């Protein structure tokens, strides 16, 4: 009896979905199908820099008076950008539902990009990037994306290269804004104490104006810097995509893999439009580097060859307990709702997820794992003291067993 | 390994064997390179073996002449 997420797309193309909950606090967001994948290397940081500029004032609400409004009701304002999606979300009370929607309308259209601000946000972005290098796992995952999707718009980062950041102007931004902010590529998602008819009327009142070959590459990239205390290594293979159901099975396998040797093991299934990265990013000391790998590759081949029913049942329980991702909290659900409408075109209910989980057994798990892991060329990204990290022949030979 | 050396900031890109052509431009640049190579080493290598060939021939011919009977002798 999962609460349905009623959806009401506009003629402009603005899908308006919402799910009501007891919480008297509601989270409302706008999702846009626009990321670094839609950028063409001349505007590689346009989405990030617009995400910085989007809260610095609009035409109707000039400057900090705008954020004074979102202080006045005590609401929280957040935004994020990925390689495929951009989100602007507000967590507020239920009774403040209209003005929040109106605020979101300004943020998506009628936004004002001040030239003064552009220089200030350039120094912010430039500096952050100049210090972003500090976060290793971000460096390793960016390296993995670059070496796995070389020559494609999926290699380039969300932030872009410092070059573009410095070389960006209002008009360029205006373009990205006027090009990738179309109404049919937009979802107004609401979760929590909201009524769907009131939210649909508010979307009709404001926001009714919005205008109406991906390739994986196996490659060894190695950023060696021996002064760092720890090494971060990510190994991935090509993922299926958003719409392919065996993702669910792969999620179970990821669960079964879990994390057993050197510290900081983990597993990811990053999905983009009919592509993705499925793999693991461990981080460790000089010696463990290899074994962990060796360790890690063995587990993958075990999931390709010797999966039993007990670990499959454990992975199914871990995945179901992971449906808590949906939970009931306004934010997470809203977020989930946001993607559902952008990626699948519909909100998949938790009962359908439970059905797709319970149809997974050990035989189809090792079949799908052999389809996606066995004898595949991986993408490897290492950063730190990575001399004992094995080169591409040893990893590629560890991607299969002679028995 | 892991302790062999200390390098820093040297990024190293590579490709999978099956993803790249086995003999990229093998005769395309191979010939130029082999020829490039031969012209950087031929003056250091060849003239000793040239004078070995001259000394070998000389020795042979000289030896023959040595063996050839002295016409003036025995007459």
């Amino acid at each position: 009896s999962v609460p349905e997420t009623q959806v009401s797309i506009l003629d402009n193309g603005l899908r308006v979905a919402s799910e009501q909950s007891s919480h008297a606090t509601c989270t409302v967001g706008v999702w846009i199908d626009a990321g670094s994948r839609y950028e063409t290397e001349k505007n590689n940081g346009a989405g990030y820099f617009l995400e910085h500029l989007a809260f610095k004032g609009t035409k109707n609400r000039p400057g900090n008076a705008l954020e004074k409004e979102v202080e006045s009701i005590g609401a929280h304002l957040n935004a994020y950008s990925t390689r495929e999606h951009t989100a602007y979300l507000i967590k507020a009370l239920s009774k403040d539902l209209p003005k929040v929607v109106e605020l979101l309308a300004d943020i998506v259209q009628n936004s004002s990009l001040e030239d003064s601000q552009i220089e200030k946000e350039r120094d912010v972005i430039l500096r952050e990037m100049q210090e972003n290098d500090a976060s290793m796992q971000n460096v390793v995952f960016d390296y993995l994306h670059a070496t796995a999707f070389q020559g494609t718009p999926l290699a380039q980062a969300v932030e872009g290269p410092s070059e573009n950041v410095r070389r960006l102007s209002r008009t360029d931004l205006t373009d990205y804004l006027n090009r990738h902010y179309k109404a049919p590529r937009m979802v107004l998602a609401a979760a929590g104490g909201v009524e769907h008819q009131q939210l649909l009327d508010l979307a009709q009142k404001h926001l009714s104006s919005v205008s109406r070959p991906c390739r994986f590459t196996g490659s060894e990239i190695r950023h060696r810097d021996d002064a760092l205390p720890l090494a971060h290594v990510a190994i991935a293979v090509e993922g299926p995509g958003w719409a392919n159901p065996d993702n669910v099975t792969l999620q179970v396998a990821n669960a079964i893999i879990g994390h057993y040797l050197c510290q900081s093991f983990q597993t990811f299934n990053i999905s983009y439009s009919d592509t993705g990265l499925l793999g693991a990013h461990f981080v460790c000391d000089a010696m463990s580097i290899d074994d962990m790998v060796f360790f890690l590759q063995g587990q993958w081949m075990r999931l390709c060859t010797s999966a039993t029913e007990s670990e499959v049942t454990r992975g199914k329980n871990i995945l179901r307990n992971a449906l808590v991702s949906h939970l009931d909290g306004t934010t997470p659900v809203c977020e989930d709702i946001g993607r559902s409408l952008l990626t699948y075109g519909r909100r998949i209910p938790l009962a359908e997820w439970e059905s797709r989980i319970q149809e997974v057994d050990a035989q189809m798990l090792r079949d799908i794992c052999s389809k996606y892991f066995y004898d595949q060329c991986p993408a490897v990204a290492g950063y730190g003291p990575i001399e004992q990290l094995p080169d591409y022949n040893r990893i590629r030979s560890g991607m299969f067993w002679l028995r | 390994f892991g302790n062999l050396a200390r390098i820093r900031h040297v990024i190293s890109y590579s490709l999978s064997p099956f993803e790249q052509r086995a003999f990229p431009s093998y005769f395309s640049k191979g010939i130029p390179n082999v020829l490039r190579r031969t012209r950087e080493r031929i003056l250091r290598v060849a003239p000793p073996f040239v004078v070995v060939y001259l000394i070998y021939t000389w020795g042979n011919q000289e030896f023959e002449q040595s063996k050839r009977k002295n016409p003036a002798m025995y007459e």
